[PDB]
């Protein structure tokens, strides 16, 4: 058969939440999307064998409420916390996407992956250590993607559909 | 700010 997955790709703004969507449905990267742009996309794609279908927030704005977030928040099954591996301040935002995510769903068991996005770049300010270390503090896989190159972009996006899984044997 | 539903508010900026 299949399972539909809700997933909601938060994080800083640029730090490429629409360039690894988009990697994910349309197998290419873009390096120009407009950074207001909020929307859901829907992919059909196979994950263990299965025929997995998902529905992806990719959010914009967050500083402000939207409706599309007041929906994708209270149903969303998980979340990708993702942060630039060049930029400090977006892996210092991540504590504040997963805390205010565990109040929207009143639970210490949130489906979440941490993405370092940017991989590919020479200029790192995070180390990889800090951010499994971070990960490791909250039990949730940390994964190391390029949106360019497309290293790592469906190993994030699979890895959350397994933690989700997990969730719902609960 | 980071406000991402209703009808929580962090402030991340400083
Ligand atoms: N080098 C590199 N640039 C990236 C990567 N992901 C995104 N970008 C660039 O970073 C900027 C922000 O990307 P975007 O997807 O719009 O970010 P968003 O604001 O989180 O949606 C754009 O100029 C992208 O081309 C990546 O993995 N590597
Ligand atoms: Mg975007």
């Amino acid at each position: 058969g299949m399972t539909e997955y809700k997933l909601v790709v938060v994080g800083a703004d640029g730090v490429g939440k629409s360039a690894l969507t988009i990697q994910l449905i349309q197998n290419h990267f873009v390096d120009e999307y407009d950074p207001t742009i909020e929307d859901s996309y829907r992919k059909q794609v196979v994950i263990d064998g299965e025929t997995s279908l998902l529905d992806i927030l990719d959010t914009a704005g967050q500083e402000e409420y939207s409706a599309m977030r007041d929906q994708y928040m209270r149903t969303g099954e998980g979340f990708l916390l993702v942060f630039a591996i060049n930029n400090t301040k977006s892996f210092e935002d991540i504590h504040h996407y997963r805390e205010q995510i565990k109040r929207v769903k009143d639970s210490e068991d949130v489906p979440m992956v941490l993405v370092g996005n940017k991989s590919d770049l020479p200029s790192r300010t995070v180390d990889t250590k800090q951010a499994q270390d971070l990960a490791r503090s909250y039990g949730i896989p940390f994964i190391e993607t390029s949106a360019k190159t497309r290293q790592g972009v469906d190993d994030a996006f699979y890895t959350l559909v397994r933690e989700i899984r997990k969730h719902k044997e609960k | 700010f980071l406000r991402l539903a209703r009808p929580f508010v962090s402030f991340i900026c400083g």
